[PDB]
């Protein structure tokens, strides 16, 4: 079969030129057009380069494509790297039967973005939820960088049961979002005087509270 | 004045409708 | 820049047939060709096949025996049937079709529909209002215990988009998902204007409007 | 719609 291999990861700091290669394992790279797709969080892939080196009108001119017969590879070049270039990139070409084949994808990271403390929102159970004999505390954590947090729950005593926490997920602004949910019975919420969510983002810890 | 009836090919002919 | 819209069942039982359709808006459904691509959650793109106006079909060799593509331009229907599905077929399925202006053509994709292959039954969400929390104020709605993904959330039937953040869903040990969507609004507004979150779960054909008050 | 890379026509 014909495969197109890509580096797993490319990274550069703002202003750099970065390149992403697309190596054809078998047959000639020059034999079929090469397309490049960009994929951002939560959206479909879009063409950034087609027919080896053509660019759609709305794609920045910092993007270009090339073919290199001697390495049997295609390259996508991003000059003057910008934060908004951060995304996944796939090349796409065709084999001898005109079947499409995608390369395996490259994550492009733009380095040096500044530390960002998480914004924290803590909601108590709604009366509606409690009418239904259920109770959920909802802790929402957004706009942080880098993408790693740890959630602690309080009730001074460490609430440590019935916890579900997402893993940090990248937003479209290259910051991250996560959420944590604490389950409990109606009696439990009325039981205590306070419940707090403590988000620890590297150094600084952020704690919000709510009361029955 | 031509419309592709199938994918266009690098360095090779493909089928088009005329008009 | 074509508006391609995929639709299908959301959830398919293992061993059954996955059926999808695609319609195009903003261009003509005649001439050119049509492709399907899929992406399993957290993985890379995998091409499925192409059908063109000559009638010719092309299939990914590793899905060949299971895939049938068809197109009816009068119905505006591009179809995929994938037989004998397994868990490996859980994916976002994208329709793609060249966007063509005078003198230029390149591929445009739909936004995809997630299809999950599972034995479990569809469960519709339960929606609870998260009352205002505060010069801004935050309010949201909790969408609990649905299956499969996805849920989408709008506010005031789309009129309210700024400050909206629908978080990724948590997967509970139960096997059901829950998510939250939150909006920041001028606290000044909390008596003058109403806030309703519109929750859609296509797999259960569930649609919910939940007024969020203080 | 393009106007007259390599073209046969039906
Ligand atoms: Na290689
Ligand atoms: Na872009
Ligand atoms: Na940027
Ligand atoms: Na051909
Ligand atoms: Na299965
Ligand atoms: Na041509």
């Amino acid at each position: 079969e014909v495969v197109f291999t890509q580096p797993h990861s490319v990274s550069g700091s703002p202003g750099q030129t970065v390149t992403i290669s697309c190596t054809r394992t078998s047959g000639s790279i020059d034999s079929e057009y090469v397309q490049w797709y960009q994929q951002r969080p939560g959206s479909a892939p879009t063409i950034v380069i087609y027919r080896d080196n053509q660019r759609p009108s709305g794609v920045p001119d910092r993007f270009s494509g090339s073919i290199d017969s001697s390495s049997n590879s295609a390259s996508l070049a991003i000059s003057g790297l910008k934060s908004e270039d951060e995304a996944d990139y796939y090349c796409q070409s065709s084999d001898d039967s005109y079947n499409w084949v995608f390369g395996g994808g490259t994550r492009l990271t733009v380095l040096g973005q500044p530390k960002a403390a998480p914004s924290v929102t803590l909601f108590p159970p709604s009366s509606e939820e409690l009418q239904a004999n259920k109770a959920t505390l909802v802790c929402l954590i957004s706009d942080f960088y880098p993408g790693a947090v740890t959630v602690a729950w309080k009730a001074s005593s460490p609430v440590k049961a019935g916890v579900e926490t997402t893993t940090p997920s990248k937003q479209s602004n290259n910051k991250y979002a996560a959420s944590s949910y604490l389950s409990l019975t109606p009696e439990q919420w009325k039981s205590h005087r306070s419940y707090s969510c403590q988000v620890t983002h590297e150094g600084s810890t952020v704690e919000k509270t709510v009361a029955p | 004045d031509i419309v592709p009836l199938e994918e266009e090919r690098k360095g090779n002919s493909s089928k088009y409708r005329l008009i | 820049h074509l508006q391609l819209q995929e639709s299908g069942p959301g959830l398919v039982k293992p061993s059954e047939t996955l059926s999808l359709t695609c319609a195009v808006s903003g261009g003509s459904s005649s001439d050119y060709w049509w492709s399907w691509i899929r992406q399993p959650p957290g993985k890379g793109l995998e091409w499925i096949g192409r059908i063109d106006s000559i009638g010719n079909t092309y299939y990914n060799p590793s899905l060949r025996s299971r895939v049938t593509l068809s197109v009816d331009t009068s119905k505006n229907q591009f179809s995929l049937e994938l037989t004998s599905v397994t868990a490996a077929d859980t994916a976002v399925y994208y329709c793609a079709r060249p966007y063509c202006a005078i003198g230029r053509c390149y591929e445009s994709w739909g936004q995809g529909v997630l299809v999950t292959v599972s034995s479990a039954s569809t469960k519709g969400p339960s929606v609870f209002p998260l009352a205002p929390s505060s010069g801004t104020a935050a309010l949201g709605c909790l969408v609990k215990d649905y299956f499969p993904e996805p849920v989408t959330v709008s506010w005031n039937s789309g009129a309210l988009t700024s400050g909206v953040h629908t978080f990724p869903a948590v997967l509970q040990s139960s096997g059901l998902y829950s998510l939250s969507s939150v909006v920041t609004v001028p606290s000044s507004s909390l008596g003058t204007q109403t806030y309703i979150c519109n929750v859609n779960h296509k797999p259960s054909n569930t649609k919910v409007d939940k007024r969020v008050e203080p």
